[PDB]
């Protein structure tokens, strides 16, 4: 379902990373497979060539935490009006306090040690169940 | 309209009612003071800052900064967020 | 511009926002609504400095870029019991435990 359409109509885009994270742009190909693209360091922009009807999403490159693009999950290049590139503004979402805590804990504890933390079993499963594009594709579908 | 949230060590945090309703757990405990026997002040102060942060940056246009969490409080804060469902 | 504040006395902490251009006295009116003590029975402090009623929060160093939602600036509060002002006293928050080995 979630796939790019093969339009062949060019569309220039600025990927603008207004987050403090290293960003991984991910293009959903014509079969719906995620294809990773070169990363963007914090605060940087790239002018890129994509196409109308192509689908992109954006993640933290290190952790795969979800990012927003123009305030939504998915970005589709649109028609360039008067030769201007489309801006894709990549931002942090307001994470829930729980997800933000899980992020910090995962950044400090090696996965083989999650079981050594003194927490309810359900929080072990929440640490192990880390963010992943495939699962978000299943959810968005 | 403010509510009072009280830590396990007796610190009393006064926050706007609508900010506190960020937590469905807190909503149930009200529906206007709440005592938390398992949440200490160094954790509950951070939860209150989260409420302010969430309400300020939800449905906003201006760039969103990272919500900061010291490594020392992350575990307790994780347990509190799980209980409070925020 | 909004500044985000923690107004603190003993074991009491109020989370509130105000304008950079609002005054110290106006902040006392906010405390009065919450703790039911009039402005003349209140002293507000930045660290150990007593704040003057007519000054703006911005003039007193509470700016929108330092007094942020996720890291609010602290204003100390002292009450006048009857005749004399109590000394500024802010109970610290509890101490976090030692980092476990795995962290
Ligand atoms: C093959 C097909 O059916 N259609 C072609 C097409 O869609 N080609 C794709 C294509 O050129 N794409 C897919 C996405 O729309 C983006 C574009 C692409 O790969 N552009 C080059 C590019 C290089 C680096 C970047 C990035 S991302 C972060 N940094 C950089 C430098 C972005 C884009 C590939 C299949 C070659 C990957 C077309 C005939 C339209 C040229």
């Amino acid at each position: 379902v979630l796939r790019s359409v093969n339009s062949r109509e060019p569309s220039q885009v600025i990927f603008c990373n207004r987050s403090p994270r290293v960003v991984l742009p991910v293009w959903l190909n014509f079969d719906g497979e995620p294809q990773p693209y070169p990363t963007l360091p914090p605060g940087t922009g790239r002018r890129i060539h994509s196409y109308r009807g192509h689908l992109w999403l954006f993640r933290d490159a290190g952790t795969h935490d979800g990012l927003l693009v123009n305030q939504t999950e998915l970005f589709v290049p649109s028609l360039n009006v008067d030769g201007q590139p489309i801006f894709a503004n990549i931002t942090l979402p307001v994470y829930t306090l729980k997800e933000r805590c899980l992020q910090v804990v995962r950044s400090l504890v090696k996965p083989e040690n999650y079981r050594r933390l003194d927490i309810v079993r359900s929080l072990y499963e929440d640490l192990e169940d880390h963010p992943n594009v495939q699962k978000d594709l299943e959810r968005l579908t | 309209m403010y509510v009072k949230l009280i830590s396990s060590d007796g610190h009393e945090f006064i926050v706007k009612r609508e900010h506190a309703l960020t937590s469905g757990t807190i909503k149930a405990m009200l529906s206007n003071e709440v005592n938390f026997r398992e949440i200490p002040s160094h954790v509950l102060s951070k939860v209150c800052m989260y409420f302010t942060y969430k309400v300020r940056y939800t449905n906003s246009s201006t760039e969103i900064p990272e919500f900061p969490i010291a490594p020392e409080i992350a575990l307790e804060l994780l347990m509190a967020a799980n209980f409070l469902d925020c | 511009m909004d500044v985000f504040l923690m107004i603190r006395r003993h074991k009491t902490t109020i989370f509130t926002d105000a304008k950079e251009s609002s005054t110290v006295f106006e902040l006392k009116r906010i405390v009065e609504g919450i703790l039911k003590r009039p402005p003349d029975e209140q002293r507000l402090y930045k660290d150990d400095q007593l704040l003057d009623d007519g000054k703006t929060l911005g003039e007193c160093g509470f700016t929108s870029q330092t007094a942020r939602p996720q890291a609010p600036a602290t204003v100390g509060l002292a009450f006048r019991a009857d005749d004399t002002f109590e000394a500024l006293c802010i109970e610290p928050f509890s101490s976090p435990p030692e980092l476990p080995d795995v962290m």
